[PDB]
RNA sequence: CAGGUGGUUAUAACGUUGGGGAUCCACCUCUUCCCAUCCGAACAGAGAAGUUAAGCCCAACGGUGCCGAUGGUACUGCGCAGUGGGAGAGUAGGACGCCGCCGA
RNA sequence: GACUGGGGUGGUCGCCUCCAAAAGCGUAACGGAGGCUUCUAAAGGUACCCUCAGGCCGAACCGGUCAGAGUGU
């Protein structure tokens, strides 16, 4: 589970997600990658399955770049208890993502076994997505 | 340890009224400060 | 820590409080390892008003006695000019020994200051 | 420079090798005052027996 | 539970009250500060708490020096 | 004189030793000044018997250090125009064990020279930690080489 | 190593002309370097085959409309966040003298060359 | 001061000779005899021609101070280093001139 | 041939390479007096023994800093992106200052 | 006694600073963080003179590259 070692504020509050990401939205370190088509909280279990599908696929052979970091804290309030009194129990950290923003990225695999593997990381994401390759990559060799 | 200090020694009379700390200083503060009966500088010491 | 440095931390100290009109002009004083030269100069036009130096002037050996000299020669400039108040500069230097010669001259002439 | 902080009876002194003949002569802090100061295997085996 | 927070000090008024291009009367108040954000220059005062008046009369005039330092002067006449 | 009068008589550094041969005596690399600091954490009276002692080594007054955290941590004198350039023809007859005087520099010329006994004093647990500042243009070792003192692998 | 394309030329500036340029599947494109002012033209999505390709396809030929003939190479290409299209191209003309610094394909340890067109200083591309 | 070594000021010169490393009763004595100074004299009376005598015949022989330091050491290193039983003994710390241990250091 | 003192927010700064010297500046020489620090290193004084080595000034250098378009994009006002405003970063490039007064 | 996402329990009640605050000022929550109920006879005035902290080299001292230090709280 992703999450900053050390903090300065142990609370945060909870900001607004505007546009496209302007950063983060083009192939770097690989070849294959597969970008957000929405805004939404993405959780250190999502992040982890997800890359347990992708890494079990494309057997060991491979490297798989994770571009994203939760380090926004989370809080719940608790069953029984009442609007107010501050804030609630901590319950992990998010990261807030964009429409355009790559998550995850694969090189040294075949267009096919890339395509496959990033489809099976995408399903165990909450957000839909869109497949994307360099666009100076050789369809062959 | 900080208390008022009363400066005296005018000509009816010439106060000044200040702070010090009793522990720092101990003795007796005296300062030359201006008379207004006199209209010249004096010197007061705290009572 | 070059000596250049230091005197100018010293000579923007001092200009933090010394500057000099039409009225009341600057007297700026420079030192050098000989002669001496001393300047009046009305900062808000940027523009020098009187001038006196010993490069020219040799009477005795000893800069104290030039600079005496010199202190009586920008007197009379001044004067000449119709300068009768002026502002001391330090120029960075301490206000003592040839500097100081200078300067008791020139109040030893006009320059009520 | 400062005169009296610097220690006094700065005399020159000088120093001579009791053992090598050289005479030196400095300002010590200490008509010079003298002060004297001083300044295998194999083989053995051939050698016993051989 | 309960909040430890809760506590907020007063609202000190602080900024510009003055804006170049203006008429300033002697004693005016220009700028109420924390520290010298702008500093004075010909024509104006600096009090105890660092604010900037007007020691004569004329028109606020807002200039930036070497180091982007700004300075508040009165030009008068 | 002291030494400097044969040191100007022969300043053989910029032709025989060659280097900065611009006819310029000013390139010249000279002894700036010799600072001796022994420092000491047992402060009371170690400060003021070290300042004493220090005092005798050098004829002239050694000013306690602060350690700054506000406490008289060392002593140090500085000698500059008189130090034989006699303290280093003081220091010219002297022994201590045996024979092999470092030959590290500072990457501007400086013979910070440390001795532990101070028992080789002529006059008379301590330190010395001995430096030498030098305007050596400040070549590491080439103009740090005019040293007339004893050094290891010659 | 050489491409040729065609330019439309440009006089309307600003998010309301681009969009409007971009609804008709066109690319604004500006070309500067070098002596004399920069070009501004409209190329065509179907025009630029240099993007989405293999190599780096040096001596892009232009012929402006508006303008003359230059010879010149990518510089910076702008694309859309989410959809991955192309919105903006901007090139360098290079010249006889002053040498352009570009990124040529590596083959395994070989190259693209760049002797001719531009000058020398070629960085690298793809150095896994 | 004698071979580098300050002496005891006020003590006959048949025992103060033995505070030099390498010197012991009897090698005093036979200094003092082949030097030619009196064995019953305080070091602090000792003329600069007495004095010089003694070092004298402490120089050329009677290896002393930190030459016999030097060799002892070098000797100790050699039978160390040879692996001998005496240099594994010393090596070890266990007595090697034939005592029996078990029962004393 | 260099010095003094100012205006202009480093396009002005820093740096590397090279060259100065009848006097101008400086390094440099010595502490009797003025004056100062454990130290004539700094500060202060005394007049000319030698140096252009260093400071300083000049010239070349686009090296580190600094400045910086056009085009596009982000954002945004009008209760509709129809009609207006429009960055930041980056890329072309620029830049080894420009204007005064005094003295020689 | 009051506030109070019913009341009670718990917490809080005057002042200072930051964020919430939407590029003048102002602006709420049992929103998020911290402080105060003093101190200095010099830690006040003025003239003069200085410049921290960090990294490296040598062995508190030397050397030259460099706003991080301090400003009682
Ligand atoms: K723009
Ligand atoms: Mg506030
Ligand atoms: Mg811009
Ligand atoms: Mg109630
Ligand atoms: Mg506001
Ligand atoms: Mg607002
Ligand atoms: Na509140
Ligand atoms: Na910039
Ligand atoms: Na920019």
């Amino acid at each position: 589970m992703l999450q900053p070692k050390k903090t300065k504020f142990r609370r945060q509050q909870k900001g607004r997600m505007k546009g496209f990401a302007q950063r983060g939205n083009q192939l770097s370190f690989g070849s294959f990658g597969i970008k957000s088509l929405q805004s939404k909280w993405i959780t250190g279990r999502q992040i982890e399955a997800a890359r347990i599908a992708v890494t079990r696929y494309m057997q060991r052979q491979g490297q798989v770049w994770v571009r994203i970091f939760p380090d926004k804290p989370i809080t719940k309030k608790g069953e029984g208890v009442r609007m107010g009194k501050g804030k609630g129990a901590p319950e992990g950290f998010v990261a807030p993502i964009t429409p355009g923003r790559i998550i995850f990225e694969v090189e040294g695999v075949p267009y096919e076994i890339a395509k496959e593997a990033l489809r099976l990381a995408a399903q165990k994401l909450p957000v839909t997505t869109k497949f994307v390759v360099r666009h100076d990559y050789d369809i062959q060799n | 340890l900080e208390c008022t200090e009363h400066k005296e020694s005018g000509m009816g009379i010439s106060r000044y009224i200040t702070t010090k700390n009793r522990k720092n200083t101990t003795q007796r503060l005296e300062l030359k400060k201006y008379n207004p009966i006199l209209r010249r500088m004096t010197l007061h010491k705290e009572i | 820590v070059t000596k250049e440095q230091r005197r100018q931390k010293i000579k923007a100290r001092v200009r933090g409080k010394i500057s000099g009109t039409q009225e009341k002009p600057r007297l700026t004083v420079f030192r050098s390892n000989k002669q001496i030269y001393a300047q009046l100069i009305d900062d808000i036009a940027g523009r020098t008003l009187a001038s006196a130096s010993s490069l020219k002037l040799e009477m005795t050996g000893s800069k104290k006695e030039i600079a005496a000299k010199v202190g009586d020669e920008i007197a009379k400039a001044a004067t000449e000019a119709g300068i009768s108040t002026v502002v001391f500069d330090r120029n960075g230097y301490l206000f003592h020994g040839r500097i100081k010669e200078l300067a008791d001259a020139a109040r030893k002439g006009g320059l009520k200051f | 420079m400062k005169k009296g902080i610097h220690p006094e009876n700065y005399r020159p002194v000088v120093f001579k090798d009791m053992s090598n003949e050289d005479i030196f002569i400095t300002r010590s802090t200490m008509t010079y005052p003298l002060i004297k100061v001083e300044i295998g295997r194999v083989d053995k085996f051939m050698s016993r027996y051989g | 539970g309960s909040s430890k927070n809760g506590r907020e000090s007063e609202s000190k008024r602080l900024g510009v009250k003055v804006y170049g291009g203006e008429m300033a009367k002697a004693g005016n108040i220009l700028v109420r500060q924390r520290g010298t954000v702008h500093h004075p220059g010909e024509n104006v005062g600096i009090g105890k708490d660092h604010t900037l008046y007007a020691l004569k009369s004329g028109v606020v005039v807002f200039t930036r020096k070497k180091n982007d330092r700004s300075y508040v002067s009165i030009k008068t006449e | 004189t002291a030494n400097l009068k044969k040191d100007y008589q022969e300043r053989i550094v910029p032709a025989l030793m060659k280097q900065f041969g611009y006819t310029s005596v000013m390139q010249v690399p000279v002894l700036k000044k010799i600072v001796i600091n022994q420092g000491l954490g047992m402060a009371k009276k170690i400060i003021d018997v070290a300042v004493s002692e220090l005092t005798a080594i050098t004829g002239q007054k050694a000013v306690p250090t602060v350690s700054k955290k506000k406490m008289p941590i060392g002593v140090m004198v500085t000698l500059r125009r008189e130090q034989m350039y006699r303290l280093v023809r003081i220091a010219l007859p002297r022994i201590r064990d045996f024979k092999g005087i470092e030959s590290k520099l500072d990457g501007r010329g400086n013979y910070t020279l440390g001795i532990n006994e101070q028992i080789i004093f002529p006059e008379i647990i301590l330190g010395m930690n001995i430096t030498f500042v030098t305007s050596a243009d400040e070549e590491g070792y080439a103009l740090l080489k005019e040293f007339g003192l004893p050094f290891k692998n010659a | 190593k050489t491409f040729q394309l065609t330019g439309t030329p440009r006089a309307e500036f600003g998010k309301k002309a681009a969009k409007a340029i971009r609804k008709e599947d066109q690319i604004p494109a500006v070309l500067y370097g070098g002596k004399g002012e920069g070009v501004n033209f409209i190329v065509s999505q179907d025009a630029v085959r240099n993007l989405i390709y293999s190599p780096e396809i040096f001596l892009v030929e232009l012929t402006v409309e508006g303008s003359g003939s230059y010879k010149a190479i990518l510089k910076e290409i702008q694309f859309h966040p989410v959809t991955d299209r192309i919105i903006h191209i901007d090139f360098l003309q290079v010249t006889d003298e002053k040498p352009v610094v570009m990124e040529v394909p590596v083959v395994l340890g070989h190259a693209e060359g760049v002797k001719a067109g531009g000058k020398l200083s070629l960085e690298m591309r793809k150095l896994k | 001061r004698i071979v580098g070594v300050d002496l005891p000021q006020n003590k006959r010169g048949f025992i103060a000779l033995t505070y030099i490393y390498g010197i012991g009763r009897s090698s005093a004595i036979t200094i003092l005899d082949k030097a030619g100074v009196d064995r019953d004299i305080k070091v602090k009376d000792w003329s600069d021609d007495q004095a010089a005598a003694i070092r004298d015949v402490i120089g050329a022989g009677y290896k002393v101070e930190g030459d016999l330091r030097s060799e002892v050491q070098l000797n100790i290193k050699r039978l160390m280093d040879i692996g001998c039983y005496r240099g594994i003994r010393h090596r070890i710390g266990l007595p090697l001139r034939g005592q029996s241990t078990k029962n004393n250091a």
